[PDB]
């Protein structure tokens, strides 16, 4: 009864989370009620993992719906699955965060903490044994970045033994709001390479590269950027969901994937990407050949460019699994140059009967790669392209921020490059 | 009679076990419920079943069995699989957390919070005894739990029964279906504290099993299902001989004597024949020659190494169904003018021969086709230390680069018990060095 | 070839054949390692506690 | 696209074979510790035969016989073929050994013994695996202070004109299957003196059939392919990759002796032999061949002569 407490952060984070509970409550078989009407055993055998049970067989997420404007949580609470959410679980504040970390981080987003706290209290308390927490956010705005790491910070030092997982949608100038996107990312990567076990860099330029270049969507809209994150957020949680040969909980996910504690920033990857075909039949092979294909990467870095750590894949619907076992080695077999020699068999496929919504069967792959570090470059490029110049720093000093906490922040993520291509190269 | 008190712990254990008591309760007529329509002694009696089972009022055979893992639902499936009934809930031991593939935490932080729980219930079966043997521990190599509170376990059992004897069934690690990256880091941590309190370890390597089921089952993709099918038969060959009567290791002190002449080299190469699949109509039943014959092939062995380029130091021969001695012999004789077979110079070359005619049980509906005879050899063959070789190597690759060693020290392991538990295992491949080469 | 040791029984039969002739840790020392890595599971923690602390 | 490795980098013969492997398009070299290989050209000592065979979804083929050694050690030579009740039979093609530890000493005077009381030829070499050639047990027994006490053979056949010793070199190609394989090509390397150096068989034939009316085939090579079937077949109990996780072949060299009868002596076997140059091209390529693509097919007559066995 390993109970996992959900939180999202912010716009981005309440718009990726709010799909991620649509999508999985149709696969288990939750209409937007709570009530169940699936016809599978698979479908509540591990329900606990994400559900509370209300009396009348009702269904009730084990979600915290946070961010410091009321506009994004009203959308939610009107949204299809919108009334599934515990009411007491919507903590929200009025002023908002400018896109500004040190609002999320300092000013704004300390008034409204304690009140998560008490939330995540309460859930934490009423669990049989907690995991830890996943929390969906953005690096780019304010109250996701800023308030989303204070509440991380937080909850580590109330929860110090339990596993922080956070899906982290990286910022693009080709899908950007504000100039200040690689200030408020760099103070944030800062803060995940600290306290958190488990990041899913979701990069919002592969999100849009795959939109434009292979789906062939000429103006994506963050519904289309979203698509692939619930399919994505769909596929890294089926081992935790869903029972099979090879069950799955935030601890053992670190373990096995993160071979130094902060190297622990992962690429995931999805297939099938189709452009609506929909209909053909991909066959096992096609799958493992277009999992590990970049273009199927959804953290934007090209993984020939670097070196595989470990590597987690999943398989969903009905197939042979002893093809899908002869597929996966035989990429290994074929690209052995791309996997570190000193981690003996560093991939583990597992298969899953329940394939996701409108796919005959799909595949997920999980990355520890050295090429993350492409994404932490191209913040850290435009984080000092600004910081060179002080350019749009008054934003945060005038929250009481000075200039040498961003020099640090700046400072650690260079060494995180640094210590990816240590690895890459050893 | 002498009692044997069994012990699974972790997922593997745990399985395996329920495989082995279905096994058990087929071979010896219990029904799921526990009775046993063939035992006319209500409520007691010191038949040779009985080393295995004890009796209540009702006339329930109840395993003297104790299941343990650090998470509840593998041990859920016991209190709802066919033989439920067969075991009483202070038999089933959970925890909350479970080790997460994690030797530090299922030894250091978890373990030690359970470890009381777990000797108390086996104080309770062993004050039932009139004559205690020993344990059986089943468990894995890589598993957190398996490997971790296995080897706090047994440093517990040496402590408050020194005088007993302690057997290992351990499933050594495959890649193919594996659960974890640090299974060679679990496996070398639980060898090194476990060594020296283990009195005879029967190591079962799953890529042998999974070929096994995948070459002479025909199964595309063996699951544990399948596995465990195939090593309850071999298992219970094993423990045939204290479960029926017989003359040839009939207490488990015997396995050390016929087995172990050195305490450190205590890990027998087990071979296993026939293995015939079940979907197969049409079945040629191999004779006493051929099946003795098939011990010696290394396709057949529960750990894939080269006997040939080894030395035995012992060898025993455990036959169900219809043999006879004399077609044992004729075998032998023939084998020994044709196989490679080195003993050591300061042994014997022989074989220890047991015979029961009772010939091996399959689980209706399972794979494995039904045979009118079969043979496990037990073979302390330096051969075996191939699997240490490989384990070692797989070890030191990650651990020059300290990979993953983060997870452990920051569960209360230092550094230091990686290179102690590194250095025995290098002392180990030289005794067996030392001893065939 | 010499067969010895022959047992017979309604059950099975055992015998040996021969071919060619030859040529604890105390519970408080345990204790003490468990408690040992407590300490420093706690004082970590603690460095942990410390640094969030400030 | 098959994958192997190189871990032997002195072997001539295979720097050759990984040329050619590389040259077909369908072979990519990995690092020498990269485990995810179909092939090894394996190192000459120590080499890991219990990781091979290990790498799930991997066929895995190695170049060396695990236990071969037994035939390419003098000692081992010798007392394989005094104990094998296959070989001690027989071994008239086989110089009289005593294997000496620094034993056989005295069973080794005793027929030395009774060659000078009969005044017969009592010339012997001793060798290891620095070499002494002496008539006078005495020098030899403190020259080796493991080695092997060898018949020197005083009555060998020499080429005229010159009036020069040969020996003749052999390569025999054994493949997983366990074929034996004799390359159709040998070399004689002459001494040169009185009792580059390479005579091939084609003038050796020829010098057959002009100076003694016979055929290397006749009077040499039947012998020779007996030999090599008996000292292989002797073994193949023992190193066979039949019913193995892994698969193995070996290229060896066996060198021979022959007497001014045309009778044939076998010297050694060699476990890592190198090739005469000119024959480096054909040989490596039936390598590949028979022993290689084999196991790993790619995308005519024979070299090699297929020894017959049961
Ligand atoms: N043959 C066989 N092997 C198993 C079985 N279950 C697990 N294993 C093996 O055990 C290893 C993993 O150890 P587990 O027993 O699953 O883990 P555990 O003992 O429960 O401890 P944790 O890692 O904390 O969960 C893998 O190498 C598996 O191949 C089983 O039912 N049969
Ligand atoms: N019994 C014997 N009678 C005559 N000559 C002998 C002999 N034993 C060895 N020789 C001589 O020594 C040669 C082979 O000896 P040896 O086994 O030492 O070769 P070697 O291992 O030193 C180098 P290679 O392996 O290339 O032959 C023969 O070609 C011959 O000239
Ligand atoms: N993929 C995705 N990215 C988003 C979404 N909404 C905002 N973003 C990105 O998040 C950053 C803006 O942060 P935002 O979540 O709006 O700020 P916050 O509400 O203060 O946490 C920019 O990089 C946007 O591109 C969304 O729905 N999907
Ligand atoms: C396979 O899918 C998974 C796996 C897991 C656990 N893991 C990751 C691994 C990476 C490499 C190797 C080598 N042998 O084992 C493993 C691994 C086991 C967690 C998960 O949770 C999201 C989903
Ligand atoms: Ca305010
Ligand atoms: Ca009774
Ligand atoms: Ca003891
Ligand atoms: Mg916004
Ligand atoms: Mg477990």
């Amino acid at each position: 009864m390993r109970e996992i407490v959900h939180i999202q952060a912010g716009q981005c984070g309440n718009q990726i989370g709010a799909k991620f509970w649509e999508v999985i409550s149709d696969e288990h078989g939750i209409d937007p009620t709570g009530s169940y009407h699936g016809d599978s055993d698979l479908q509540l055998e591990r329900i606990n993992v994400y559900y509370n049970e209300a009396t009348g067989n009702k269904y009730v997420p084990r979600a915290i719906l946070v961010d410091l404007e009321p506009g994004t949580m009203d959308s939610v609470r009107s949204g299809p699955f919108g009334q599934i959410f515990r009411p007491d679980n919507f903590v929200f504040g009025q002023s908002g965060a400018g896109n500004n970390w040190a609002k999320g981080h300092y000013t704004e987003g300390a008034e409204l903490v304690d009140s998560v706290l008490d939330v995540v209290r309460k859930e934490s308390e009423s669990c049989d044994c907690l995991q830890g927490f996943q929390l969906t956010h953005s690096l780019g705005g304010g109250t996701g970045s800023g308030m989303g790491t204070l509440l991380i910070s937080k909850i580590r030092e109330e929860y110090p033994d339990r596993i922080m997982n956070t899906f982290s949608v990286m910022p693009s100038p080709k899908v950007s709001d504000t100039v200040v996107e690689p200030y408020n990312a760099t103070l944030s990567v800062h803060q995940l390479v600290e306290n958190t076990d488990e990041t899913y860099c979701i990069d919002n330029e592969a999100l849009y590269d795959i939109c434009f270049r292979t789906l062939k969507l000429t103006t994506p809209t963050y519904g289309d950027l979203n698509h692939l994150v619930s399919a994505t957020m769909s596929g890294v949680t089926t081992c935790l969901r869903f029972p099979g040969q090879l069950n799955a909980d935030l601890r053992k996910l670190a373990v096995n994937m993160v071979p130094f504690p902060r190297l622990h920033f992962f690429m995931p990857g999805f297939a099938p990407l189709t452009s609506r075909q929909q209909y053909r039949a991909l066959t096992v092979p096609e799958l493992t050949q277009q999992m590990f294909d970049s273009k199927n990467m959804m953290a934007a870095c090209d993984p020939r460019h670097g070196r595989y750590l470990t590597v987690a894949a999943i398989f969903r619907g009905r197939m042979s699994m002893k093809e899908v076992d002869e597929q996966m080695l035989n990429v290994q077999n074929k690209n052995s140059s791309y996997f570190v020699e000193w981690i003996p068999n560093n991939v583990k496929t597992a298969v899953c009967d329940i394939p996701p919504r409108g796919l005959k069967m799909s595949a997920t792959f999980i990355g520890n790669s050295t090429a993350i570090q492409e994404l932490f470059k191209r913040i850290s490029e435009q984080f000092t392209a600004m910081f060179r110049r002080k350019a749009f720093l008054h934003w945060y000093t005038g929250e009481g921020m000075d200039e040498m906490e961003f020099t640090e922040a700046e400072s650690n993520m260079n060494d995180l490059v640094s210590e990816y291509q240590q690895y890459q190269d050893a | 009679m002498r009692e044997c008190i069994s012990i699974h712990v972790g997922q593997a254990g745990v399985q395996i076990g329920n495989a082995c008591w279905e096994l058990y309760c087929l071979e010896h007529g219990i029904q799921p419920d526990g009775q046993m329509p063939s035992d006319k002694t209500i409520g007691g009696g010191d038949d040779s079943f009985n080393t295995f089972f004890s009796e209540t009022g009702a006339g329930k055979h109840v395993p003297r069995a104790v299941f343990v893992d650090l998470e509840p639902t593998v041990i859920d499936e016991v209190r709802t699989g066919t033989y439920r009934q067969l075991f009483h809930p202070e038999q089933l031991i959970t925890g909350k957390e479970d080790a997460a593939n994690n030797y530090a935490r299922g030894h250091y932080t978890i373990g030690k919070e359970i470890i009381d729980l777990v000797l108390d219930r086996i104080r309770k079966l062993a004050d039932q005894c009139t004559g205690l043997q020993g344990f059986l521990v089943f468990h894995s190599f890589g598993g957190g739990t398996g490997s971790g509170f296995t080897s706090l376990l047994m440093e517990r059992l040496s402590v408050d029964y020194g005088k007993k004897s302690k057997l290992e069934f351990s499933i050594y690690p495959a890649p193919q279906v594996s659960t974890a990256v640090v299974e060679p880091y679990n496996s070398i941590l639980t060898t090194h504290t476990t060594l020296e309190h283990s009195d005879c370890a029967f190591m079962v390597d799953n890529e042998a099993i999974y070929d096994i089921c995948r070459r002479n089952l025909d199964i595309e993709r063996p699951t544990y299902t399948n596995l465990n099918r195939l090593i309850s038969q071999i298992v219970s060959s094993i423990t045939a001989s204290l479960r029926f009567d017989g003359a040839l290791n009939v207490d488990l002190t015997e396995f050390q004597t016929n087995l172990v002449p050195y305490p450190r080299i205590h890990f027998p190469l087990a071979t296993y024949a026939p293995v015939i699949s079940a979907e197969k109509a049409y079945h040629e039943q191999l004779s006493v020659a051929e099946i003795t014959n098939a011990c010696f092939e290394p396709a057949n062995q529960m750990v894939k190494c080269d006997p040939r380029h080894g030395k035995y130091m012992a060898c025993c021969l455990l036959y169900r169904g219809d043999v006879v001695p004399k077609d044992v012999n004729a075998a032998i004789a023939t084998i020994k003018t044709k196989r490679s077979i080195q003993f050591v110079d300061w042994c014997p070359t022989g074989f220890k021969v047991g015979i029961n005619y009772q010939p091996p049980t399959v689980v209706p509906g399972g794979d494995l086709a039904k045979v009118q005879r079969a043979v496990c050899m037990l073979s302390n063959t330096t051969a075996i230390a191939e699997a240490w070789a490989r384990l070692d190597h797989k070890f030191d690759l990650m651990y020059a680069k300290r990979a993953f060693v983060h997870w452990y020290v920051g569960e209360g392991m230092e550094e230091g018990e990686f290179s102690e538990a590194r250095e025995d295992m290098a002392a180990l491949e030289k005794d067996y060095e030392e001893v065939g080469v | 070839m010499e067969v010895i040791e022959l047992n017979k029984c309604t059950s099975g039969q055992s015998f040996e054949v021969i071919l060619k002739p030859p040529s604890d840790p105390s519970l408080e020392e345990i204790q003490k390692k468990l408690e040992a890595a407590e300490e420093r599971r706690k004082y970590q923690e603690a460095e942990l506690l410390k640094h969030l602390a400030e | 696209m098959y994958t192997f490795v190189v871990r032997d980098e002195n072997s001539s013969v295979y720097a050759e074979v990984s040329r050619l492997l590389l040259a077909t398009g369908q072979w990519k070299r990995l690092r020498k510790d990269n485990p995810r290989f179909n092939l090894m050209l394996g190192e000459r000592n120590r080499l890991p035969f219990g990781r091979l065979g290990h790498e799930p979804g991997l066929v895995q083929l190695v170049n060396y016989y695990r236990g071969a050694d037994k035939l390419c050690r003098k000692a081992s030579l010798v007392k394989l073929i005094k104990t094998s009740p296959e070989l001690s039979e027989s071994c008239t093609w086989f110089p009289e050994s005593y294997v000496i530890y620094p034993d056989e000493r005295e069973v080794f005077l005793a027929a030395y013994n009774r060659r000078r009381e009969g005044r017969e030829g009592n010339v012997w070499i001793a060798k290891s695996s620095g070499i002494l050639i002496s008539s006078e047990a005495s020098e030899l027994l403190d020259f080796i202070d493991v080695h092997v006490i060898q018949k020197y053979l005083e009555k060998p056949l020499l080429l005229e004109p010159g009036h020069r010793k040969f020996d003749i070199r052999s390569w025999v190609l054994v493949d997983h299957l366990y074929n034996i394989y004799l390359y159709r090509e040998g070399v004689l390397r002459t001494s040169s003196e009185p009792y580059g150096n390479e005579m091939f068989f084609e003038e050796f034939n020829q010098y057959l059939m002009d100076a003694l009316n016979t055929t290397l085939e006749n009077s040499i090579l039947l012998q020779i392919k007996h030999i090599i079937r008996s000292c292989l077949m002797c073994i193949e109990p023992a190193i066979s990759t039949k019913h193995l996780h892994y698969q193995s072949f070996q290229l060896f060299g066996f060198d021979f002796m022959v007497d001014e009868e045309l009778k044939v002596w076998l010297i050694e076997v060699n476990g890592a032999p190198a090739c005469a140059q000119k024959l480096y091209a054909e040989l490596c390529q039936g390598i590949v061949d028979v022993a290689i693509s084999s196991v790993f097919p790619l995308a005519p007559t024979s070299i090699f002569i297929k020894l017959h066995h049961h």
